[PDB]
């Protein structure tokens, strides 16, 4: 009972594994070795002899970022073919990755899904995480998601987008890989988190005040997302919310069903001790517009729902005077058809603390997986980048050479059309 | 009468006598920088 498996594909996937999986190991007790010196079931399992394996896959169709966590301290940690690899990258191609090489690595993917869903007694989701900016991040991502939703088709399947920022790209062939990826995320995905990296710069920017981040700290965060995500079903607290019940009071009409994140006790320890990090001032910073984790500023859109998480020594009583404050200012604005648009979770558990990394002892947290009309925008940047790529025609007989047919570059931007399309129409 | 004794050598037989051979001992000898060593150090034992 109460397990989740998560799973990642993408070199960005493997890597927000390494955060993500450690602080699991944390958060129960787990040493390196897989040895604790029943809250760990949903990410880990028992083997005997104190040995916890977690629930995770690796996908990867390039070797080298999978053999650094298979030579370092955890290869003892994974089972050995729970990280699974290829020979050929995908190679910032979407063809490759979905029709091509992703094809082979594919068996091997299911198959040890499937042996990692039957140790299960009542599974939860599937928590996928990947980067849709590059070739098996959106190629054989997609297909997974092809093959997960005809196999189990009653799951929800979670899913942790890597979305292209506006003006940091890192790659130029980006922009056909993100709108060619849109279906596998619009149709066979129930949750589409959307993050992407800038967001995670300007917050160690002026939060944490790391000036100069790399990617292991953007892991940081996100790692934090999903311990305020997967709280209540590991630990006890006042209200709790599982992942059925954040697809459904967060969630409207089936097709709209893109959330944002945004944790805020983000602070280091330089300032964190001079300030009361309480109920009212977290939840404040947490719907600030320039905390969101998306480069999406909600001022123009409208909130549909949110889901705060409270996370620590928090009071209910200071969680419903948390949620009368932020609903009576206008620089907030709900959807007409939400008289409530909050579903309040608070886990006893406080956060994890960072010895080593980046944040630092907070006594209680929040994060907010919050869906709004204002997510209209972080695909109209890209259709600007996609028409005016394929008006030239460019970079497409890389697509075309390996079985990818010009058709579906057309109603791949007319599945994103509609996609906007839909979005003004339920704010109206 | 005496006999004017041909005193005579020609360019063949002047103008190269054997030179010694060039002095050449000398390899590149590249003192190799020792590998700078590695902590990128990781993520698991970086934060937790
Ligand atoms: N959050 C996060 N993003 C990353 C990380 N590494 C790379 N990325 C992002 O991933 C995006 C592109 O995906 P890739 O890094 O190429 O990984 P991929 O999906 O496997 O693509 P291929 O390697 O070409 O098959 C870039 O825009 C990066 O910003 C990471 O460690 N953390
Ligand atoms: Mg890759």
């Amino acid at each position: 009972m109460r397990e989740v498996i998560s799973i990642h594909v993408g070199q960005a996937g493997i890597q927000i594994g390494n955060a993500c999986w450690e602080l699991f190991c944390l958060e129960h007790g787990i040493q390196p070795d897989g040895q604790m010196p029943d809250a760990f079931n949903t990410f880990f399992s028992e083997t005997g002899a104190g040995k916890h394996v977690p629930r995770c896959v690796f996908l990867d169709l390039e070797p080298t970022v999978v053999d650094e966590v298979r030579t370092g301290t955890y290869r003892h940690l994974f089972h050995p073919e729970q990280l699974i690899s290829g020979k050929e990258d995908a190679a910032n191609n979407f063809a490759r990755g979905h029709y091509t090489i992703g094809k082979e690595i594919v068996d091997l993917s299911l198959d040890r899904i499937r042996k990692l869903a039957d140790n299960c007694t009542g599974l939860q989701g599937f928590l996928m995480f990947n980067a849709v900016g590059g070739g098996t991040g959106s190629g054989l991502g997609c297909l997974l998601l092809e093959r997960l939703s005809v196999d189990y088709g009653k799951k929800s399947k979670l899913n942790f987008c890597s979305w292209p920022s506006p003006q940091v790209s890192t790659a130029v062939v980006e922009p056909y890989n993100s709108v060619l990826s849109t279906h596998s995320l619009l149709e066979h995905t129930d949750v589409a988190v959307m993050l992407d990296n800038e967001a995670i710069y300007d917050i160690c920017r002026r939060n944490l005040d790391i000036e100069r981040p790399t990617y292991t700290n953007l892991n940081r965060l996100i790692a934090q997302v999903i311990s305020s995500l997967t709280a209540s079903l590991r630990f006890d607290g006042a209200l709790n919310v599982d992942v059925t019940e954040f697809q459904t009071n967060l969630v409207p009409y089936p097709r709209i069903h893109f959330m944002l994140s945004s944790y805020a006790p983000i602070i280091s320890a330089e300032k964190a001790y001079h300030e009361q990090l309480s109920v009212a001032e977290i939840t404040n910073s947490a719907f600030e517009p320039a905390s969101m984790m998306a480069k999406c500023d909600p001022r123009h859109g409208k909130y549909m729902a949110c889901c705060l998480m409270y996370r620590g020594d928090v009071v209910p009583k200071d969680v419903n005077a948390a949620v009368a404050t932020i609903k009576t200012k206008r620089t907030i604005q709900f959807v007409d058809w939400c008289p409530t648009g909050f579903k309040c979770g608070i886990n006893y558990q406080p956060p994890t603390v960072v010895p080593g990394g980046d944040l630092a002892k907070v006594m209680r947290a929040v994060c907010m997986i919050s869906n709004s009309t204002a997510i209209a925008e972080v695909f109209s940047r890209m259709d600007h980048k996609f028409d005016l790529m394929y008006a030239k025609r460019a970079f497409v007989h890389w697509y075309v050479g390996e079985g990818m047919e010009e058709g579906e570059f057309s109603e791949a931007r007319e599945d994103l059309a509609a996609l906007e399309k839909d979005y003004e129409e339920v704010g109206i | 009468p005496p006999t004017l004794p041909f005193h005579g050598e020609s360019a063949y037989r002047t103008d190269y006598v054997p030179k010694p051979l060039p002095e050449v001992a000398k390899p590149v000898e590249v003192k190799l920088p020792p590998t700078l060593p590695f902590n990128a150090q990781s993520c698991y034992r970086s934060e937790y």
